[PDB]
This record gives C-alpha cells, structure tokens and sequence, in this order.
DNA sequence: GGCCTATCTCCCAGCGGTATGCACTTTTAACAGTCACCCCCCAACTAACA
DNA sequence: TGTTAGTTGGGGGGTGACTGTTAAAAGTGCATACCGCCAAAAGATAGGCC
C-alpha cells in the first residue's frame, strides 16, 4: 500500500467547505452552467460574505486542526524509520515526475517541433485504418508486415513524402531558432 | 590536587586491588601517595608499595616509617607521568627516564606475549586528561618508552566526562570520537568501584587545603569519579596493523571523523586512490552507510583489508609533511 | 495523415495565439517569466504620479525633452560586490544585464536598501555613452523615485547624451539655471570628476552651444616646495652636474621594445641552470607524454568555463549576483593558461587552498589590467612619450637646460594614463575559490601510467587531505604520487618566471603620481601594505603632491642605476652547485647527501629550490644589464619589488652584482678599496685606518693568491667572514694593482660605508647626550669604538665587585664573560625587547659552549641579564626616556579608538596597520569552506600592545629613511651615483670622500631641526584640542608636550668625525 | 588580585565542520467539477548525444 | 563506435491546467557558538590588561 495514502485527511479550509457546501444546490440549479462559472459565483458570494462569520466557521477549522494534529502525531508515532524513508523517497519521486510534466508542457506549449517522421511511418498513419484485425496491436503488426512486403517503387512515394516532411520540419526549426533567439533562449537551442 | 583522608575507602580499595595477591614480580607503583595512608594501608593487606611520589616534600617519611616491615617502601623520586623525555633529559630531578625505575627493581624485560607482569595504580590529572591519554596510546602503540617490556596494569581514576567518551559503540551520536575507538581497540576496559568528589581531599603545593567555600564550591559540581582498569589485548599488534604503521591509522581515524556527518565513499576518495565500493562490499558492508553507524572493530577491519591489495603501491597519500 | 496535420496546425495557431497572449502579458507575472526568457526594461515605479507617467509618456519627442526636465527636479559585502558587478558590466560592452539586475532589484523591497547613487550612476554612464535619452529617463525616474538626489557626474552623463548624436537641438544644456539653483559650476564639470577625455570633448561640445564665450581655465607651472630641508635642490641659480648613462640612444629604444614585448606576453622562460639528463627509453616516454599534458585538460576546462559562464548567466537572469562579467573580461586562451602554469611547479607538499585562490585572483587582474591598456590605445601614447623623455639622461642627448626626469616627464604633454583601483576582498576570494575548484575538478588522469591495460579508472589529480596540527585542520591539496613520480622522472627545464619578478631592461617609470610609476604598464602599489588595508594610500592621496615630491625623486634616483652580474665570481658558484655541493659558505647540497633525517630533506629541498630560481635567474640574465626598481614601505624604508634578486639579500647575490658606469680611480682611489677588503675580511676591526691600510699592504701575496688562482689555492678567503665579497674585492685590487697607471683605472665597485648600531646613533643626536656620543662613534677621536666590547668590559667590575664575596657568581660569570655573548642583546635593543628574550638569548649562548658546567646555566642567565641591563642603563640615559616617552604615548592614543600617526619632516605621512581580529569571513561552497580576515574594516578596535612596541622603532626607522632620501638626493647634484641597502651606502671607489662629507652634512642638517618639538606640536594640534572628552585632554595634552631635555654636545663636531658611517 | 606573554620591518604564509536562531518571501493547498496529457503495449529509424 | 527516444493509431486511467479566495508551512541567506587537546617538564623570572 501507498504509504502517503495510509496518512491523515488535511483540514479542510473554511471557504472550500462552503465551496463544496453550495457545489450540489448550484449544480442543480444550473445544470447547463459550466463548472468554471460556478466557482467564480461561488467565490464571488464568499466575498460577499463578512469575515465575523469566517471566523466562526474558522473556530471549527482550529478545532479540527486540533484533532489532525493529534492524529498525524500518532501517526508519526506509528511510523518506522523505514517507513519514513519509504515516503521521503515516495515524496522525491512525485516531485521529480511533477518538474517533468511542468517542463514537457512548457516544451510542448512553446511549439516547438516534431521529429521527422520516416517512410515506415507515413505508412503506418496512412494504412492503419484499413489493417485486418480488431486489436490495434494486429493493425499494426499487419500494417509492419505490409510495409515489409512493400517494394522500393512503391516506397519512392512514401520517401519523397517523408523528405517534404523533413524540409517542412526544418523550415519550422529555423524559425522557431529564430523566436528562441529573439528571446533568447539558448539553452533550448540545438547544439549541431 | 586530590588525595585521601579515609580509612573506610582505603581498605574498601585495598580489598579491591588484592584480588590475587601472589606476586612474585613487582607488585604495586602508586602513582602518588601523598600522606600514605593507602601505603599503610596496602601494607596491612599484605601488599607491598612502591611510592613513585612526584612532590619533593614528603619523599623521607614514607622511608623512614616504612623501612623497619618487613614490606619495604623503596621510595623513588619520580612520576607515573613525565617520564622518558625526548629532546631533552640531561638533567631531570622531577622527572626521570624509564630505565633507571626498572634496574632499580629488577624486572628487566619480558615479551608481550607473557602474563601480567605489574600493577600501577594512582590517578590521572584534573586537567589534561587528554594529553595524558594520548602520551600513554602514544607509548603503548610504539611499543617503547613505558611498555617496552611486556605488558601492564594501569588501573586509575577517570572522571565521568571523559568516561562517556572513553568507550563508545555504533550509535551514541554526540560522544563517538576518536579516542573512543583507539582506547577500545588497544585495551579492554573494566570498570570497578565508583567514588565521589567530597570523599576525596582537595590538596595544594603548600599544603591541604585549607578553605571550606573553595571545597565546598569544587564538591557542589560532585563528579563521579570511575576505576578503570586497561588490559592490553594480546593480538593488538598484527601483520598489518605493525607498531610502525600506527600513525597511518591514527590519520585515518582523525580525518574519518573530520567531517562527521557524511559517508565512508567521500572520506576514502580523499584518501586512497582505490575503488571505495570495492573495499566497501569486500567488507561486507554497504555504499550508504554513515561514520557514526560503525564498530569500534570495523575501524581495524577496514585499515588491515586496505593493505593486502599488494597490487598498487600508491594506497595511503600520507606522509610526513603532513605532519607540519 | 492528412486529418493528423489539420488538427496540428489548428493547435499551432492557438499555440501562437497563446503566444501573443503571453507577449501582451506583462512581465511582472511570474509564469510569463518562467515560461519565456526575457531582459526586462520598462521600469515599474511604486507611485501614483510616475504610473501615470507610466502609461501616458509610455503610450506615446516628449521622452527627449524628459531627459532635461527632470535634471530641473561603511559599505557591507553584497554591496562591494554590486557595485563591482555594475563597473566591470561597464567595460564589457553587456549595459542590458546592468539595467535588467538594477531594475529587478528596484522590483524586490528588501533589494532597493542595499542599492546607493553611484550603482545609479555608473550604468546612467553608461547608458550615456551610446547616447539614448528614454533609457536616461527612465533611470532618472528611478533616481527620483528612490528619493536620492541627483549629482555632478549624474548631470554630466546627461550633457554628455546629449551631446552624442548631433540633432543641432536649441535646447542642449537645456536648463542648465538649474544646475546654478541647485549650486553646481560648470567648471567643476570638467575637473576632478573620474570621466575619461573623451567624456570631457563631447561635454565640452555640448557646452559651447549655449555660451560661445566660455574658455578653459589658464594652466599653470607646479609649484615648487619652499621647505627648508628641500630648499636647495629645488632652487634657482645653481651649477648642477647632472649624471648620465654609457649606453646611446638605440640600445634604449630596443630594449624598451623588449621590455614591452616581455610585460605583453606576461610571462618568461628561463633556461635549465643544472646538468641534462642522459636520454633513454623513459625519457622519450615521458617526453611523448604530452598528450594528456594540456591536451586533455585544456579542452575540460574551455568545457567547465563555457558551462559555467551559462550557469552564471541563468543565474544572472534570475535577480542574483554573478561572476559572469568578471568571467568574460578575459579570454579563454589566457584564462586557462593561468591555471595551466599555476598547475606547473607543484611541490610534492602541496599548499594550502587560500594560498591557491589569493594567488590566482591576482594573476587575473594583472591580466585585465595589462589588456585592458592594451585595447584603449594608451599604449602607442606612451611610446610617443617614452622617446622624447628618453632625449634626457642619454648620452648621444642634449637639453636646453637640464633637470631632473620627473620634472621633463611633466614638461612634456601629460600622459594622461589613469588606472582603475582593485577589486575588494570578497570578490577575490570567490574568484580563485571558483578557479581553484574548477582546476580541482576538471584535471583528471587515468592512473593506469605503469601500464594501460592493468586498470581504467579517472582518478582527481589533486586531492583534498586534510592537515592536522595541534587542535586545528587546513586543507591540502596534494597531488597524486604518479604525476610527482612523471614530474621528477625525466627531464627538468620546468622554469617560469612571471613580468612582475624578473628586473627590467628600460629606465624605470618616473613616479609622477602615487598611481603611476615603476613598471611601464603592470600596476605596483607605491607602499608595500597587507592585503585589503588602504588607508596608506588615501593618506598619500588627500595630502598635497609637491610635498612628496623630493621622496618620489629620490625613487627614481633609485631606480635609474645600472646592474652588471660578474660572471667570473658566479663560474665558481655553478661549478660547486652542479657538482655535490659543500653547505659551507652558502651554497647548498642536494637532499640526496651522497625523524631528524626528514627535517634536514625538508631544510635542504627549501634552501636548494630558491637556489635553483636564483642561479637560474642569474644564468638567464647574463651578459645583459638589468636594472632595478624600489617602493617604500610603510614606514619609509626602501626595497626592490623583485624578491629574488634583490641586492638587499645574502652574500652569495652580493658576490655577482656590478657597477656598469665607470669612474676613474685617480689620487684617494686604491686606500680606499684597500681599507674596504681589510673591512670585509673582519679580521683587523678596532685599528684606524692608517694600520688597515698597513695590515692590507702587509697581506699582498695572500691577496694575490686568493685572487689570480681562487679555486685550489692556498684558500685564504674562506676565513673571513663575508668570503665571496672578499673573493671579488680581491679579484678586483689585484686586477687594479697590475696596471700601467693605477689612477687611470676604471672602476665599476662600490664601496660599502656602514653606520655600526644607527638606531643608537639617532637616538644620541635626538637626545645630545655626550656619554652614548663616544660610544658610538659621533665624536673626533683616532681610534674606533665599539658599544658591544664596552658592555663586556664594564660588566667584568660588577663581577668582581659580586664576587670578592665569592658567590656562585666567580664559579662562571668571573671565568666566561666576553663580548661573542652579548652581542645579540645589544643589537636588538633598538627593537623590541625584554628580559625574558634577552634570558633566553644568553642562556643560548652560555650553553653553546662545550667546556662549561651546564649544571649552572639557569641562575647565571638570570644574573648576566641583570648586570647587561644595568650596564646599558648606565651607558645610555637619554634614549632609555625617549623609548619611554614614546611607549607612554602610544599607550595612551590606543586606548581610545585612534591608531597612531605621525608626518616625517621630508612630508611623508605614517598610519599603523595594527586593528584586533575581526569577525572572520567564510566563503559557502561545494568542496570546501575557506575562511580570511578583512584588514579594510575601520569598525575593529586598536590593538593596544602591537602599537606600544612598534612605535619607538618605527620613529627611528623614518628618520633612517629620511637621512638615507636626504643625502642621496645632494649626492645626485654633484655627480655621485647612490645605492642604500639600509644604515649601508653604496658609490663608487673613487668618491667616497665626497659621500662622507655630504652625509655629515646631511646628518648635521637634518637633526639640527626640532624633531622631537615638531612631533609634539603636530601631536597636538592632531589627536588633541577637541571637546570629545575630559581625560585625553588631562592626560594627552600633559604627557605629549613633555618632552627628553638635551644635553650638552656640539653637534656641528659630527662633521669632523672619522668613524661615523665609515 | 588572576592571568598571559614575551622582538619592529621586509621576504613567505595567513583553519574547518555543525547545530540553532532570526527575518522574510514563495509556494500552496485547503478541495473539487471538467478537459486533454501523459505511462505504458504492439516494433522501428533516424536525429541527437556521448 | 555505444546509448536514448518520439511519435506512428487505438485503449485504459491517474493527473496537471482551468476556474477559483485566503491564510499559512517552508526554503534562503545570514550570523554565531562549540568542538576539533594527534602528545612533547620545569627549574622562575617581571608587569600591565582584565
């Protein structure tokens, strides 16, 4: 079992327990309404809301902030060493994969490029939908086989069309260098 | 400095250190006797005394009330500490040299391989306890000045501060040093009677002390005093741990713990120009381990596993001039 | 396919549509920030009416006429370091990483405190250069928002914009009534502001626009010092004779091409001075082992330099101080050179990391010093200079009237060469700590050297060990034992000197300012100071320049001698050096010889490497003239700034250097060099001078044979005390006997004249005391006396006096008392001493002796030192009250928080270097932690024991000097080449006379004035007469106007004395 | 009274690691509906890095 | 010459970004004290700082 599934639930904060309070009578009431609208009504009505009865509904919060001190003491009590080294390591690990996806989606959202795509996969994007087989796999195993039984007459279309897509692909290149440049993005630039 | 009043703790003590009194060697060297009331004392129990009394006052009255027995006092000017000095000792009348307090007695030398061939008892002093520790690992790892002959017996007093430092194991994080691996690696330890502050006498050069607020501000710290007795092990000295390679092992502990909280990897890096992991898992032991997670005994054991890889001749990068 | 490339480019579109979203996204937003690198350059401003200006003069020439309306409206470390990051972001062409670190740390609250005017400034400077007005508006709308008032060299980047970049505009210099409101002259503006020239020509465009009257202020002549010491050698209608060198005019002007050859490539190689090694099969290999010798190490570090350059740059982007402008000053080539020739010549030993890093930061900026110069063309103008100055002191040259150099190095057109100060402390330290640890770390070499196949494992080259000693570690790097084994295997030519070390080949630099002087183009400070103390070099500064002027001329009368190496006397030194040396008379044996053994390898290996640079140096430059540059210290004393061959050194260096101008012997000329071998030979002291000349008329022979057949002789000249000396003043009195004319002979030696104990001579003319006035020898009488006998021979009546009772005292002090025991006390009198040294000193003595009960050397030590202070306190009377008196006033200044000062009466001014330790500085890294002492804080207290001793000989040291500048400066007027080794002067054989009486003179001249009257008024007028406290001036005022009263001694008698410094 | 030290300048040399506290900005998450994104399987090539 | 890797089209599913308002745990940088006594004779001499 997941070691940082096995600790205590966070105190849930005053404006999201009235958030998640008001969340069923809005969705009811506006079925057709996005989710986004929502919130920002929700929100909207919080601060409407005076802060004297924030700090009422707050006293609550301290309570059972009391109550998940308590708990994640015993808790850290039950804990083994093994245990805490198993969820500092399970803790680096999600933060780790966590700046991987921040750094792909910020690589992707810039625009930068695909790679060439060879011959065998022009073919493979053109001829899957018509592969016998249901499973994908089989298309594609079927599709690997065709493209091996496939003669170089044949093959002179598919590489004239993977040689545009490399001319295409170095075109983008250069002026996506040229947008890095402008802003100064060295270190996304290519070193050969 | 300190000295007894008591008779109560000098036959409780003498008690303790008779335990076999068949002695046919050299008996007993107390460090220093002071009044002599503990002489007397050893003397009653059937033990003789041999008063190596460092002051130069009170030298004739161990003699004089000691000549008529049948035991004999034998009194020496001289010290259990200040002894064999080095660049130096063409003329010494408080100290004097090692040899000269043997052919006085006769007990010329033995090997190490022997049995127990003396008994020296007494105490360290208040302060400098360190150095005083060092000069006696220093002695017994070169295997000249005192414990040229075979062996000794070096029980003494030990104040508790040193005491928790004096043998340590895997795990005590604040009081694991180096003198805790090297006084357990050469001597086995055992401790035998615990006395207080306020038992003891303080005493002065002129005299006993004669101001009841300075005892009495010295006995409200109360340090609880230790017996400790070293014993040499008998295999101390081996093919690769020799008397002449000791300092390479002393380095070794003293940068080992120079820098506490970090691994064994770093420290062997800095020091031999060798694959850390494989001495580390010829061993027997892992990459991620911590300086103060080990064995007194590990210490000895990875020392003596670097050196039979003949194999390399650079193994150690230390010389003299890091000595400075 | 096709569908695939649709819905990607419809994702590309909102991807760029994203994109201009984000470009109209301000870039304060954190996540436009991390997403997209960018510089920003807009200011944001935390007020109301600058954001009005904000949006309205930015959505807009009224940003042109901005830049004239708002002219109309204890330093801690990371601001060192600031406003040294903005002054090298200066010279470096990068002003958008300037702007882009000062606006992101205007952004932040708690970075705007550390930010001051001059960090506005400089890049306001440098925004002014290339002459863009918004960019001035917006760092002045910083200036004004931060609520710093605006200066004179702000509105001077601002006249200078707008001079740059000709609009021909009515309104240049517009409102420059405000700069009269505000208080600031126009004349100012030119004057006393650190711009260049070129700023000053285009202010000077900008300002003729408005006014066309408007004129520069008429020079004038400088002014000469009507002071009474230096009255008569800057004075009018005198007949001068001014000295001249041997050498024409081509011979200077090749080899100052040489020497600015030499100073531009930094660095020289000397030839191997021992024996080649015999070729084998080893050689070749170590020889062909020059693959991995820089070739697979220079790439590494072009790697770790090109990659943290980057690194410092993200982090640069990222608001935090960098390295990176002082990383890109220098190339790569020389910056990698640097650690490629630190790496050479790395003793098995090892040194210490903070010696690596202070060594390393210094090689840099003299680097950056030598190319910068190098660029701005300040090179070619010295050139110009150089050869019509060069037209004085030649001997093909004339002069319409003749002077001193320094005054026709001003009368020509003024260089105009100006230098920027050093970089702090701290910056230095992170330099060589950041070039130390990437030497450390990207110099590594398989260990697999014996053989290839065995192993292949990248071992460090240099490794971290830690030292302990006593309580304390340090930090080593040692080397690997394979690359000292490949180093000390094969071959050894392994010599390289740098610019700074090896003597010149060009007449020195005349010292015109405390900036500029001694070498051509390397920078050399005026006083030899530890490093970050400056307060010598502001007091040198704020006094006015005519009043060192006499100090820095007798500089460069030092400095423009002539150097020969006699390779006769130094034949003999390589054959016993090459050979197995002999450890008698100086030269060293190998540590080969064929606990105590380890200390005499570890003595021997130190004395024979300085032997090695030394004779190799001496090898290199033979049969070529070298000359030698000095600074003054920080009491005043003189040196030579190269340490290896300095003539200031032992006896084997005194053996080689000679006179290269000549002088003819004549009628007083062979007596004198006669009485000079009879002096160095130490044999013959206590006689006059007419029994040493008989004594060295009687030794003819023994001359001669130690002379025309040195080595295998009869060897009589290792029995003197000085023997290489002896050698050559023998070579050259039998070269000069055997002559047709022996007056006709030309003579290239000089002649030592010695003041024997000169710290007592001052103090007896400071006190006229009669009685020390014998003693040492300030008075007529024939024969000569010697303090050190005196003393010796005056205890022996004590002791009998003691022992007719018959103490323990007639057991040794009645049988082994003499002067061999007490020589040392009364040398180091005039130093710091006590009884406790003193004790030690002779108990040294008493126990060197093999025929001497040792069981008695305690007491007898005790008793001797007694009865020498007893008898030195009854010889000298006055300078015991002097010592006193000044020790009472040091004592009583550094009990306040006031170091110690005093002027000499040649205007030199004095400050102590004496602080308690400060709050020590460690530098955070990666490998390791070093920690340094800052000397520049003002903020630590006195040390009130390091200035009670070290002020009475500090006094006396000035004065030496003084004497020493004094008479060197008449001897130049009548035609005399001077050298001073300290207390020891130097001519030729022929004008000693005229020497001696000049200095009597001097030394008559000289202490004729109050000196002792005029310290106690400038005591008084300085560091009293103030309402700060009730005790200093009961105390201070009282015991600073008393003063030793004089005795009764004419002191005009001095000037017919004949062993006064002789 | 208790204690610490010892001779000025030049040359060379001139200590580190670790625990705790103070001031402050920066995430950050408190929780949740919704929508694409990415991890991985079915086998490969060339672009890139070393 | 040896080592990684991205989509090529489906398919199952946790998960970051989009919407959110407000207090609040934690990293950064800096300074400071304690230890780190790897040793080594005292025979006693002053005298001023603390």
């Amino acid at each position: 079992s997941s070691v940082l599934a096995s600790s205590p639930k966070k105190p849930v904060s005053s404006y999201l327990r009235f958030s998640k309070e008001q969340l069923p009578i809005f969705k009811a009431q506006n079925p057709d309404a996005k989710t986004t609208e929502l919130i920002r009504r929700i929100a909207q009505r919080w601060r409407e809301l005076p802060d004297s009865k924030k700090k009422i509904y707050q006293d609550a919060y301290r309570a059972e902030w009391q109550v998940y001190k308590e708990e994640i003491s015993r808790f850290k009590e039950q804990l083994t060493p093994s245990q805490i080294m198993s969820l500092e390591k399970e803790i680096m690990d999600k933060h780790l994969k966590r700046k991987a996806m921040t750094k792909k989606k910020e690589l992707t959202l810039l625009g930068k490029p695909k790679r060439p795509r060879s011959a065998y996969n022009v073919y493979v994007a053109e001829r899957f939908q018509e592969a016998k087989g249901d499973s994908p796999q089989e298309k594609l195993k079927t599709v690997k086989e065709n493209w091996k039984n496939l003669s170089d007459s044949e093959k002179e279309l598919y590489i004239q069309h993977a040689k545009e897509d490399e001319t295409r692909y170095h075109n983008e290149m250069k002026s996506w260098e040229e947008q890095m440049i402008e802003v100064g993005r060295k270190d996304l630039l290519r070193r050969t | 400095k300190r000295y007894v009043t008591d008779r109560r703790l000098a036959e409780t003590l003498a008690q303790i250190y008779l335990g076999k009194p068949s002695r046919p060697p050299h008996l007993l060297l107390e460090c220093n006797p002071g009044p002599g009331i503990l002489t007397q004392a050893l003397l009653e129990a059937g033990a003789k005394v041999v008063a190596l009394e460092s002051d130069k006052t009170f030298i004739p009255h161990l003699e004089s009330l000691g000549k008529n027995l049948d035991g004999k006092l034998r009194v020496i000017h001289c010290d259990f500490f200040k002894l064999d000095p080095r660049s130096g000792g063409v003329i010494k009348p408080p100290a004097m040299s090692s040899r000269g307090l043997f052919k006085n007695l006769g007990i010329e030398a033995v090997p190490w391989t022997a049995d127990i061939p003396l008994k020296v008892v007494g105490m360290f002093p208040s302060r400098g306890e360190k150095r005083a520790l060092w000069k006696l690992a220093y002695d017994l790892y070169s295997c000249t000045s005192i414990y040229k002959f075979g062996r000794i017996e070096v029980n003494m007093f030990i104040g508790e501060k040193e005491f928790q430092k004096l043998m340590a194991d895997p795990g005590n994080p604040d009081l694991y040093h180096v003198l805790s691996v090297i006084w357990q690696l050469a001597c086995e330890i055992k401790v035998l009677h615990m006395e207080p502050w306020s038992s003891f006498d303080i005493y002065t050069r002129k005299g006993p002390l004669e101001n009841p607020k300075r005892r009495e501000l010295l006995d409200q710290l109360q340090q609880k005093l230790y017996l400790i007795q070293m014993i040499p092990r008998q295999n101390l000295f081996t093919k690769n741990l020799t008397p002449m390679n000791y300092n390479i092992f002393f380095h070794l502990l003293k940068h080992c713990f120079g820098r506490r909280s970090a691994t064994v990897i770093d420290h062997l890096r800095s020091l031999t120009p060798l694959d850390a992991r494989d001495i580390l898992m010829q061993i027997g032991k892992q990459e991620d381990e911590k300086v103060v997670n080990m064995h007194p005994q590990d210490f000895k054991t990875l020392f003596e596993t670097i050196e039979r890889s003949k194999d390399c001749a650079y193994k150690w990068l230390y010389d003299e001039t890091l000595e400075d | 396919w096709a569908k695939i490339l649709e819905k990607d480019k419809r994702t590309q579109q909102m991807r760029m549509q994203r994109l201009k979203a984000k470009l109209q996204m301000p870039f304060q937003s954190g996540e436009f920030k991390a997403l997209t690198r960018r510089l920003q350059v807009e200011p944001r401003l935390l007020s109301k009416q600058m954001a009005g200006c904000l949006e309205d003069c930015t959505r807009q020439s009224p940003w042109e006429e901005q830049l004239a309306r708002l002219l109309q409206e204890q330093l801690s470390g990371q601001q060192q370091r600031l406003l040294a990051f903005f002054k090298c972001c200066l010279l470096t062409d990068q002003l958008p990483l300037a702007h882009h670190l000062l606006v992101v740390h205007h952004g932040q609250r708690q970075k705007r405190k550390l930010l001051t005017l001059d960090m506005y400034n400089a890049v306001m400077l440098g925004w002014a250069r290339q002459g863009a007005f918004k960019e001035l508006v917006y760092v002045l709308f910083m200036v004004k928002d931060a609520g710093l008032t605006p200066d004179l060299l702000s509105y001077a980047a601002a006249l200078q914009c707008m001079g740059r970049q000709d609009q021909d505009a009515g309104t240049i210099e517009r409102c420059l009534e405000q700069m009269s409101q505000e208080g600031l002259k126009l004349q100012a503006l030119f004057t006393a502001v650190l711009l260049s020239e070129e700023d000053r020509a285009t202010v000077l465009k900008a300002v003729h626009k408005v006014k066309p009257t408007f004129s520069l202020p008429p020079q004038l002549p400088p002014p000469v010092n009507t002071s009474k010491l230096l009255r008569d050698v800057y004075a009018k209608d005198g007949r001068v004779s001014y000295p001249k060198l041997h050498l024409p005019l081509k011979t200077l002007q090749c080899l100052f091409e040489k020497q600015l050859h030499m100073e531009l490539a930094s660095r020289v190689c000397v030839v191997s001075v021992e024996k080649p090694t015999l070729p084998s099969k080893e050689v070749k290999h170590a020889r062909k082992t020059l693959k991995t010798l820089r070739d697979q190490w220079e790439k590494a570090l072009c790697r770790a330099l090109r990659e943290t350059k980057n690194r410092l740059e993200r982090e640069v982007y990222e608001g935090r101080f960098s390295l990176y402008p002082f990383l890109c000053l220098l190339d790569e080539r020389e910056v990698v050179r640097m650690l490629l020739q630190v790496l050479q010549a790395l003793p098995a030993q090892g040194e210490s990391f903070t010696t690596l890093a202070r060594e390393l930061s210094a090689r840099t900026f003299s680097r950056h010093v030598v190319q910068r110069q190098r660029v701005s063309g300040q090179v070619q103008a010295l050139q110009n200079h150089y050869r019509k100055y060069l037209c004085l002191l030649a001997s093909d040259a004339e002069v319409p009237e003749p002077c001193l150099p320094r005054q026709y190095w001003e009368e020509l057109g003024a260089p105009e060469a100006l230098r920027e100060q050093p970089w702090p402390l701290p910056v230095q330290m992170e330099l060589g700590k950041l070039l130390a640890e990437m030497l450390v770390q990207a110099t590594q070499m398989p260990c697999s050297l014996d053989k290839p196949h065995r192993s292949s494992r990248l071992v460090p080259v240099l490794y971290h060990v830690y030292s302990f000693r006593n309580v304390q570690q340090i930090g080593i790097l040692k080397p690997h034992p394979a690359y000292v084994q490949l180093l000390e295997k094969a071959a050894e030519p392994t010599l390289t000197f740098e610019a700074v070390d090896v003597p010149m080949l060009c007449p020195p630099l005349p010292w015109t300012s405390p900036h500029s002087g001694a070498f051509l183009l390397s920078p050399t400070k005026l006083m030899r100071t530890v490093e970050g103390a400056t307060q010598h070099q502001e007091l040198l500064e704020t006094c006015p320049p005519t009043a060192l002027h006499g100090a820095l001329d007798a500089l460069t009368q030092l400095g423009n001698c002539a150097w020969r190496v006699n390779g006769r006397v130094l034949d003999l030194v390589l054959q016993l050096f090459q050979a197995k040396g002999c450890p008698q008379l100086g030269v060293p044996a190998p540590p080969s010889e064929a606990a105590h053994c380890q200390k005499v390898a570890r003595e021997m290996h130190s004395l024979r490497a300085e032997a090695l640079y030394r004779l190799s140096l001496a090898q290199h430059l033979r049969d070529r003239v070298f000359w030698l540059p000095h600074n003054m210290d920080f009491r005043g004393r003189t040196y030579p700034c190269p340490p290896h061959f300095n003539h200031l050194g032992s006896d084997v260096a005194r053996a080689l250097l000679e006179f290269a101008q000549g002088r003819p012997l004549g009628p007083h000329g062979l007596d004198w060099l006669k009485i000079h071998l009879v002096n160095l030979t130490g044999l013959k002291k206590r006689e006059p001078l007419r029994k040493r000349l008989a004594f060295a008329e009687e030794v003819m022979d023994d001359i001669l044979d130690s002379a025309d057949q040195p080595l295998t002789g009869r060897k009589w000249w290792m029995g003197a005390e000085e023997p290489w000396q002896t050698l050559a003043c023998c070579m050259e009195v039998a070269n000069a006997v055997r002559a047709s004319d022996p007056a006709a002979y030309v003579s290239h030696l000089p002649v030592h004249q010695d003041g024997s104990c000169n710290g007592l001579q001052h103090y007896a003319a400071l006190g006229r005391d009669s009685v020390g006035a014998a003693s040492v020898n300030l008075e007529p009488s024939d024969v000569p006396q010697d303090v050190y006998s005196g003393v010796a021979a005056q205890v022996e009546v004590f002791r009998r006096q003691d022992a007719q009772r018959g103490m323990r005292v007639a057991q040794v002090l009645e049988g082994f008392i003499t002067r061999k025991v007490v020589k040392q006390t009364v040398m180091t009198v005039v130093y710091g001493v006590t009884r406790y040294g003193g004790r030690l000193q002779i108990e040294k003595r008493l126990r060197e002796l093999s025929d001497f009960p040792q069981e008695f050397v305690w007491e007898a030590s005790h008793y001797l030192v007694r009865q020498v202070f007893k008898s030195l306190q009854e010889m000298f009377s006055g300078t015991r009250a002097i010592q006193h008196w000044l020790t009472e006033s040091a004592r009583l200044i550094s009990h306040m928080g006031s170091v110690v000062e005093w002027v000499t009466p040649l205007g030199v001014p004095v400050i102590q270097p004496y602080r308690l330790d400060s709050k020590v500085k460690q530098i955070g890294g990666g490998i390791q932690s070093i920690t340094y002492t800052h000397n520049g804080d003002i903020s630590r207290k006195p040390n009130t024991r390091k200035q009670k001793n070290g002020f009475p000989p500090n006094f006396i040291h000035s004065l030496d000097s003084s004497h020493m500048m004094l008479t060197a400066l008449h001897c130049y007027r009548k035609g005399l080449t001077f050298v001073s080794v300290h207390d020891c002067y130097w001519t030729h054989a022929a004008d000693v006379s005229v020497m001696n009486q000049v200095c009597r003179e001097q030394f008559v001249r000289l202490h004729s004035e109050p000196i002792l009257q005029d310290l106690s008024r400038f005591l008084v007028k300085r560091f009293c007469s103030e309402p700060q406290k009730i005790l200093e001036a009961s105390q201070l005022k009282e015991t600073l106007q008393a003063v030793p009263k004089p005795g009764a001694f004419d002191l005009e008698q001095v000037k017919r004395s004949t062993y006064f410094f002789s």
